[PDB]
């Protein structure tokens, strides 16, 4: 019922995985399920941070964490790496950052900034 | 072992795994036999030879104690029409010791002892003598035609015909109630009188003092033997005392209802008992198909009774230790797991749980993948059974 | 237990008398041998959900939060924690009764336990699924939130709070099992019924059964063999009928344990290897995560859980 | 249920003989009484929640 006739939020009950599906098969005197899951593989070790102060203002992720490779910073979500240009559609502001622990520093691109400088730019 | 398994599995093939096929027991090596010692012998003679006997009506209760019994002798002659005993049989008399022993001595006629046994219904039993439903030793009837019959009568002897009510057992009670018998020789069988006599022993629950002929022999410790007690016979190991004995007991009893601890019928020293070592025994193999060669687990006993590996399971044999953690093939016990690697041998090590390993860790440092992968999980359940009527 | 042993000393004319009912008490002794392999199973389903063992850093510092009442001691010889010592002191023959020991000893169940909770503090969730990977305990807390709507800043504001309530609440456990064993009790009255079986089945031995004494020996010792075999033929019907029961007992007593062990393994699985969206599955609040602990013949688990409180009554829309 | 009233209606005799089987019969009764606790903590688990 709820493997093959839907997706099993319960971590390990239907595969070892994420799961994601099943099919079922007969058996004499039983049954046979066979469990499809997504295993993550093969990653790597970046650094990171929980929180970023941009003008005093913390941001964090709407999804994903903020990762550092080295002399950048990207966001990215949280069971494969797909880095992507930190935006204020990706994140979200709650309070100041003298609050926050752990936090670093990091510019923030804005989607609005770039037109609107191109109008006085005309 | 193999054989063993083979037998007990009734099949030609065995699986790699682990099969209970027998049990081991360690077996007396000698008897010892020990009894208390009278000088004195049990005058049973001077009752079934005196000259003159008890009438039912009041009939003689002779009790013996403090002798040595001697009943082969008894049984072994032939002077008797019948010998019966109840609850206990007639050869077996010389190996029991007991407390008390009673010899109740009396005349009746010769219809009337198919109503002398206990608890059988009829006038002898209930107005005159009774033997309870529980009774335990032994009748003893023989025919007198010499004896208590002679001519011109015997009037010697009188029963009770009728009586206002019934005995408990073993009491004596003292138209007219009480009547006589004519005994002649000349009249049939089962007119004749016969002298009857009942040994109502005591068994032991106390201190014994009456038994048959035999000869100790010395006791010992620390060696399983075939030991006898005052009759109780058995099997274990005899170790002195660390406890300490009460002066008018005997004998230490379990919660499982078996002796513990005695004191000596003949020695005031006190022996705690020990039933020499036993356990459950196992065989270790893998399959068939691979080798013959197997080990053997002696569950619950050491190396010092029976290549060797002391686990706490028990004792294993047929393996040979290895410092190395290899994954579990044949489970044991303790942590312990078997397995037929490579010449080749069976080997036993403790389990792994996996390899030793640990995860990086920081407050600044995260994982994150790159790739992925599809796997595929079988789980099979079963979901019915056949249904047999 | 041995059949033979318990109806029979060791008395070859009570055996050959048993050996003629033939094969019953072989049954006895292979259901025993199925409940024996089982209860190892049931652990090993139980405490062997990690592929690997992992050992905690020597670095303790998670965000404020701690967690040296429950990771192992290197100091001991049996490597424990102070809540495990806790869990194991509160906790408390010769008639075939062999008493297999299990496969897994106390310090191999506290090593897998140590692995999982370790695993557990560095690796959130994603051990249960596939390879380990790192993580810093306060954001998996914020994962942990999140996955309860509500958003990770109200942690990373919050941080010390939630700590200092963390570590107040292990203190609680800590004291509650440090005074009473009341707590105990479904662990130990599995342990008082199996006990309590055997000297049952073992004081059977004291009855007489229809016979003329309830030792067996006394019998041997004082007939000859076509009554003898008489009364003891009125033990072993009724020695036997003990066993029996005694065995039938135990079975269903394991089919309830089992019932029990696969829960327990479903909330290993459900709430140590990741987070409940089950309401009130795994410990009653908004589930977070949960750290698991040996016990004898059993397994603790203490959930965490976030509980909300002093609210306000708002008008709405 | 009560072993000794379901067996011997009220007599003695068979009480005594009942009481030489040992104690088997305590063990029905302890079940039974197992049974009879198992099933309010049933419903306490079920309702009170
Ligand atoms: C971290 O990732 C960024 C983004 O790819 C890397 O920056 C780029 O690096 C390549 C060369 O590898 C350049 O051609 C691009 O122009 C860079 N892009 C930007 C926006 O700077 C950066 O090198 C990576 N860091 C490390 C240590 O590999
Ligand atoms: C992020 O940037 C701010 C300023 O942009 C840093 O604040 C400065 O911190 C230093 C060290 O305390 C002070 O000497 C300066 O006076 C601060 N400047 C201002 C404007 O407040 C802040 O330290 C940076 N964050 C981190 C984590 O380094
Ligand atoms: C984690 O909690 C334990 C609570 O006991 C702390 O251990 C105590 O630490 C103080 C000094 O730090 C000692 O005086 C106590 O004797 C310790 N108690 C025990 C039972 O060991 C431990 O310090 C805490 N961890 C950190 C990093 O502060
Ligand atoms: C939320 O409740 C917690 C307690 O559950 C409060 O934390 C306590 O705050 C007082 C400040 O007066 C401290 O003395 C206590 O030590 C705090 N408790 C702990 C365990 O550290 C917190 O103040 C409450 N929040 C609000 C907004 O009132
Ligand atoms: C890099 O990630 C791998 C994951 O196995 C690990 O070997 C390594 O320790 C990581 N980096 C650091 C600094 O630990
Ligand atoms: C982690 O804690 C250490 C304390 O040794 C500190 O040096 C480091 O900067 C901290 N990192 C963050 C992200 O807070
Ligand atoms: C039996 O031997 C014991 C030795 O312990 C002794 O007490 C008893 O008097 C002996 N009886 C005899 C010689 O008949
Ligand atoms: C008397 O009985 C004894 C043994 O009890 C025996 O030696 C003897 O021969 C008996 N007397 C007769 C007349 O048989
Ligand atoms: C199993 O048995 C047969 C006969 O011994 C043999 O031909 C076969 O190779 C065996 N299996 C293996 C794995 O050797
Ligand atoms: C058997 O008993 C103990 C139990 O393990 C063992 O240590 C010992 O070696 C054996 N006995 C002796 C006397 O050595
Ligand atoms: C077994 O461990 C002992 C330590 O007493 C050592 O003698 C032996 O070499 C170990 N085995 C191996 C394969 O090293
Ligand atoms: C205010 O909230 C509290 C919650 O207990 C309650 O006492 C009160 O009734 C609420 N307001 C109104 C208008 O009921």
């Amino acid at each position: 019922s709820e493997c093959v006739l839907g997706q099993s939020k319960r971590v390990d009950f239907c595969g070892k995985g994420y799961h994601l599906m099943s099919f079922p098969q007969s058996a004499p005197h039983g049954v046979v399920f066979l469990h499809v899951t997504y295993v993550p593989a093969q990653e790597k070790n970046f650094t990171t941070a929980p929180a970023i102060c941009h003008d005093g203002k913390a941001h964090f992720p709407r999804e994903g964490v903020f990762v550092s490779n080295g002399t950048h910073w990207f966001v990215t979500q949280r069971n494969f790496y797909e880095p992507q240009i930190i935006t204020t559609d990706n994140t979200f502001v709650s309070g100041n950052c003298d609050v926050v622990i752990g936090i670093v520093n990091n510019t923030v691109y804005d989607p609005l900034q770039p037109e609107l400088d191109s109008f006085k730019e005309e | 072992p193999l054989s063993e398994t083979k037998c007990t599995l009734k099949s030609f093939t065995v699986e790699k795994g682990i099969y209970q096929t027998s049990n081991f027991r360690v077996q007396p090596t000698e008897s010892i036999v020990r009894f208390p010692n009278i000088t004195n012998l049990c005058p049973f003679g001077e009752v079934f030879n005196a000259t003159r006997f008890a009438s039912v009506y009041a009939w003689n209760r002779k009790r013996i104690s403090n002798c040595v019994a001697d009943y082969s002798v008894l049984y072994n002659s032939a002077s008797f029409s019948t010998f019966k005993c109840y609850g206990v049989s007639p050869t077996k008399l010389n190996d029991l010791c007991f407390t008390n022993v009673y010899a109740d001595s009396f005349v009746i006629r010769g219809d009337e002892v198919r109503q002398i046994a206990p608890g059988q219904t009829g006038k002898i039993a209930d107005y005159n003598y009774k033997l309870p439903d529980d009774f335990t030793g032994c009748v003893i009837a023989w025919n007198s035609n010499n004896l208590d019959s002679k001519v011109g009568g015997n009037y010697n002897y009188l029963y009770r015909l009728f009586r206002k009510s019934n005995l408990k057992p073993f009491e004596r009670d003292i138209y007219f109630p009480l009547q006589s018998y004519g005994f002649q020789p000349t009249n049939g069988v089962g007119y004749q009188p016969y002298r009857v006599v009942v040994l109502s022993f005591e068994l032991l629950h106390a201190p014994a003092t009456v038994c048959g002929p035999k000869k100790s022999t010395n006791l010992v410790k620390n060696k399983c033997v075939n030991f006898n007690f005052n009759g109780l016979t058995g099997t274990g190991v005899l170790t002195e005392s660390n406890k300490k004995f009460l002066p008018f007991q005997q004998f230490g009893r379990d919660i499982a209802d078996t002796t513990d601890a005695v004191r000596d019928p003949q020695t005031l020293e006190i022996l705690d008992i020990t039933p020499c070592s036993f356990g459950g025994v196992s065989v270790i193999t893998p399959g068939t198909n691979t080798s013959n060669q197997v080990a053997v687990l002696y569950q619950g006993v050491n190396c010092t009774e029976v290549n060797v590996f002391q686990t706490r399971a028990g004792c294993l044999i047929g393996a040979e230790h290895v410092n190395n953690s290899y994954e579990c093939d044949i489970p044991i016990g303790a942590g312990i797991c078997a397995s037929y690697q490579t010449s080749q041998s069976i080997i036993a090590y403790t389990m792994s749980l996996g390899a030793e390993n640990s995860v990086a860790y920081s407050n600044n440092s995260i994982a994150i993948p790159t790739n992925f992968t599809i796997s595929v999980t079988t789980e099979i359940l079963p979901v019915s059974m056949t249904k047999t009527s | 237990v041995d059949c033979t042993m318990y109806i029979c000393g060791d008395s070859t004319e009570c055996s050959n008398l048993l050996l003629q009912y033939g094969s019953f008490c072989t049954q006895l002794n292979r259901a025993l041998t199925g409940i024996a392999v089982e209860q190892d199973k049931n652990t090993q389903e139980v405490f062997a959900q990690v592929k690997q063992i992992y050992k905690t850093p020597p670095i303790k510092d998670f965000g404020g939060f701690n967690f040296s009442q429950i990771l192992p001691d290197p100091s001991k010889p049996s490597k424990r924690s102070f809540i495990e010592d806790l869990l194991f002191n509160k906790v408390t023959k010769f008639n075939g009764l062999t008493v297999l020991p299990p496969l897994l000893t106390d310090e191999m169940i506290a090593q897998y336990t140590s692995a999982l909770l370790a695993g557990t503090i560095t690796s959130g969730w994603t051990f249960g699924a596939g390879a380990a990977l790192q993580i810093p305990f306060a954001m998996q807390m914020a994962y942990r939130f999140n996955g309860i709507g509500v958003t990770q800043n109200v942690l990373y504001e919050n941080q010390k709070l939630i700590a200092n309530q963390f570590n107040s609440a292990i203190g609680k456990i800590q004291d509650s099992l440090s005074s009473t064993a009341s707590a105990l009790g479904k662990l130990q009255d599995v342990v008082n019924q199996n006990a309590q079986a055997l000297n049952t089945l073992v004081k059977q031995l004291s009855s007489n059964f229809g016979a003329i004494s309830s030792v067996l020996n006394d019998i041997l010792s004082r007939l000859d063999k076509v009554e003898a075999e008489v009364q003891i033929d009125r033990l072993i019907t009724g020695r036997l009928q003990s066993l029996q029961t005694y065995v039938t007992q135990q079975l269903i007593r394991a089919a309830e344990i089992r019932a029990s062990a696969n829960l327990a393994a479903t909330k290993m699985s459900e709430c140590v290897l990741g987070q409940s969206k089950r309401v009130d599955f795994c410990g009653k609040g908004y589930h977070l995560m949960s750290f698991p602990q040996s016990a004898p013949h059993g397994v603790v688990f203490l959930h965490v859980t976030y509980v909300p409180a002093q609210e306000k009554n708002f008008t709405t829309a």
